[PDB]
């Protein structure tokens, strides 16, 4: 009789229209992305127009509900979330405008292209030619000309795009009582009306601040060891004194620090965990791959998959004649269909890239239970950080020889670990930095501290005290190099990245503790222990319903962020760090002395 | 009866009530199409806010799980009266000695 009432059978009423609406658009999606056909874009298109209008008339209808007099968690959770009005708070010549500067600069970065000069018979786009131009490549003028060109011409033609962009996006957080645009991406890990639980907005900044401090110690280690390293590689044009020159990142940006795995190798010559070999010979399909997950994933205690999936996933390249997506993605259609776009080869990534993406699916029948619009993880970390232990657990030594593909009588000398776990410190500590420091930029610009003058420098004075990375020359407000990337030419928050490394790494000390493992850090193979399992599938089953902040004290037992466990998987190599350091100068100067 | 009852496009024949104002007693059929009353204001024929169709139709597919696949389900009710038992089982005949 009351309004809450009424909101429930309106919930009621949404969550089983949605659902056949979502599949509809997931699988037109799906097709769409397997089968690249003219019919195929524009049902992806028809469908998601319906979706997407779908959700414009519902969240008018759930407007008129207020949130004030909601009284369990559940239902204001779905109606918070459902009334989020989106570009739609502002009027349709401003909404559009924004839609259509994101449409443009998504396909500016996308049909982006960067040739050499004099010869504009060919170019070379970004995608499959310049990946290779610096993450292989050992010239220094190749990969400097590289950095300086498709910043220059990228930058000049996103310059006016990012000046309209960081409005028109404050308008809408702030059309939506909202401080900035930041803190509509802060409002993910936003906790209210739970006691105890309680989180804030405004809270994650000096949060991760907390957790930052640390990183620094052992990340400065890192960056004295890889300057020592590139000392081999660029004598002079790196000062020992000074930061690392943009361009000698390994990649476009220097988020994954895995391309100088080889620059910077301790031991060359004791070989690797890698076992690919071993595939081949004993012919392991990427069918039986996964069938190898399969058991692992009944080890550990989660249920083995459905038998849909088997006829319904394509896990190999369909051919020529047929296009298809062979980006990494998991696929929850929702009505109990759970899909994976796999592209496999026979590689040992494939085989961890598999378990990354069934630990997005096992989460999804988790939360099976849950209504649609809270078929969700707690926060945007959860769901990429389940999928990560699942990889960094098959990965482990111990897994390979339980499944045959190492050999029992190899020996896992401590020589053989520190540049495995150097590989990992290069992929997960060289990019916690170069995360929290252009997403600190990008709240600050969306709080407008930083005079609209002042971006780029301060952006460059912050790589001098944060990544430690000097630029190559000074750049003026003519270009846009902070658009460049991926993720923010598309309005992509990027802070996930930095709280799916601290979960990853807080859940699996937890999840090893359950597993009463003796061992250090590295070694912890949670296989074979379902116990561990079923505490993880206690944050598993919750998903959306509860708080992060609940869900994360239900297995590590901190409801906040948590620096602790990645000191200690580091620990023999921060120690080893301090080790060959000592002629080396640990940290780095603001200083423009090498280049 | 995925077989027999999903469509590729969709088999939308198949129908289940969403919402009634009460809970069916039981053997009781309703299939009454009047729009559901989930708020205060009167319907008036219309669906439209807090006023919907309490019959949503299914959308079997060969394509779903095994908890969304269609199932065809017979219930059989047996009942016993002051009228005579009409209804009786099989009786095996042996070969005669
Ligand atoms: C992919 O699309 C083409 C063109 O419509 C069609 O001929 C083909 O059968 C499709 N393949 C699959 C597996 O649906
Ligand atoms: C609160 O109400 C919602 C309405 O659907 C229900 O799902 C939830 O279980 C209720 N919680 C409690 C503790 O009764
Ligand atoms: C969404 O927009 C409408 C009208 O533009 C407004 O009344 C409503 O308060 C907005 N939603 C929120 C959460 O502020
Ligand atoms: C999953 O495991 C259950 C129990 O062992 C079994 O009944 C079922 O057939 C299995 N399904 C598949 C697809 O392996
Ligand atoms: C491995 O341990 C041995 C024994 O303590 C030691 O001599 C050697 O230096 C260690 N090597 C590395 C790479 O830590
Ligand atoms: C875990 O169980 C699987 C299957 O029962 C077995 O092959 C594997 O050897 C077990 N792990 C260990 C460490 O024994």
């Amino acid at each position: 009789s009351t309004i809450e009432e009424q909101a429930k059978t309106f919930l009621d009423k949404f969550n089983h229209e949605a659902e056949d609406l979502f599949y509809q658009s997931s699988l037109a999606s799906w097709n769409y992305n397997t089968n690249i056909t003219e019919e195929n874009v524009q049902n992806m298109n028809n469908a998601g127009d319906k979706w997407s209008a779908f959700l414009k008339e519902q969240s008018t209808l759930a407007q008129m509900y207020p949130l004030q007099e909601i009284q369990n968690l559940t239902v204001k959770l779905q109606l918070q979330a459902l009334q989020q009005n989106g570009s739609s708070v502002l009027s349709e010549d401003k909404s559009k405008r924004l839609n259509t500067i994101l449409n443009t600069m998504s396909t500016i970065y996308s049909t982006g292209k960067v040739c050499n000069p004099d010869n504009p018979q060919e170019c070379l786009l970004l995608e499959p030619g310049l990946n290779e131009i610096m993450a292989n490549s050992l010239d220094y003028n190749e990969r400097l000309w590289a950095w300086e060109s498709w910043r220059s011409e990228v930058g000049k033609q996103l310059r006016p795009l990012y000046e309209e962009y960081v409005v028109l996006k404050n308008e809408m957080a702030r059309a939506n009582h909202y401080e900035d645009y930041g803190d509509y991406w802060r409002g993910d890990y936003e906790v209210n009306g739970v006691d105890g639980y309680d989180y804030s907005r405004g809270q994650l900044i000096e949060d991760v601040e907390h957790t930052f401090e640390e990183i620094k110690p052992l990340y400065e280690h890192l960056h004295a060891y890889v300057r020592a390293k590139l000392m081999n590689a660029y004598p002079s044009y790196i000062s020992p004194i000074g930061c690392l020159p943009a361009h000698l990142l390994g990649d476009m940006w220097g988020r994954f620090w895995t391309n100088l795995y080889s620059l910077t190798v301790p031991f060359g010559q004791k070989p690797n965990i890698d076992v690919t070999d071993a595939m081949v010979d004993q012919a392991w399909d990427a069918q039986r791959i996964f069938k190898e997950a399969e058991k692992f994933f009944v080890s550990v205690g989660l249920p083995n998959m459905t038998q849909g999936f088997w006829e319904n996933s394509m896990l190999t390249d369909p051919g020529n004649v047929q296009k298809a997506v062979c980006h990494p993605t998991a696929w929850d259609l929702g009505k109990g269909d759970f899909r994976i776009l796999m592209c496999t080869k026979v590689t040992m990534d494939d085989f961890l890239t598999a378990h990354h993406e069934m630990g997005h699916i096992q989460y999804d029948m988790a939360y099976a239970a849950q209504p649609f619009l809270l078929r969700n993880g707690a926060n945007e970390g959860f769901h990429e950080a389940v999928g990560e232990i699942m990889s960094l657990s098959a990965a482990t030594p111990k897994h390979l020889k339980s499944i045959g593909l190492l050999s029992p009588d190899f020996q896992e000398d401590n020589e053989t670990e520190i540049n495995f776990l150097l590989k990992q410190a290069l992929t997960i500590v060289g990019t916690l930095p170069f995360t929290y420091m252009l997403e600190k930029w990008r709240w600050m610009v969306f709080k407008g501290e930083i005079p609209k003058d002042q971006w780029m420098k301060k952006w460059w004075e912050m790589k001098r005290e944060i990544v430690g990375v000097v630029e190559p020359v000074p750049h003026d407000e003519t270009y846009c190099d902070p658009a460049s990337l991926f993720h923010v030419s598309n309005d992509y928050s990027f802070i996930r990245y930095y709280t799916r490394t601290l979960y990853q790494f807080q859940f699996q000390e937890a999840l090893c503790q359950a597993a009463k493992h003796e061992g250090p850090l590295h070694k912890c193979d949670i296989s074979n222990s379902t116990e561990a399992g079923q505490k993880l599938f206690n944050m598993l089953r919750l998903g959306k319903s509860e708080p992060w902040t609940l869900a994360l004290e239900n297995v590590v037992g901190a409801k906040n962020m948590n620096v602790r466990p990645l000191l200690n998987y580091f620990e023999p190599l921060f120690t080893w760090l301090k080790d060959q350091n000592k002629n080396s100068f640990v940290g780095w100067s603001t200083d423009w002395s090498p280049y | 009866s995925n077989k027999l009852d999903s469509k590729v496009s969709g088999n939308y024949n198949y129908l289940y009530r969403l919402f009634r104002k009460s809970n069916l007693k039981p053997f009781e059929r309703d299939i009454s199409t009047e729009i559901y009353q989930a708020g205060n204001k009167p319907c008036n024929g219309v669906a439209g806010f807090n006023c919907y169709f309490p019959l949503r139709s299914y959308s079997f597919r060969p394509t779903y799980g095994v908890g969304h696949q269609p199932y065809r389900v017979v219930v059989l009710s047996f009942e016993l009266l002051h009228a005579p038992a009409t209804v009786c089982g099989p009786k095996k005949s042996t070969n005669l000695v």
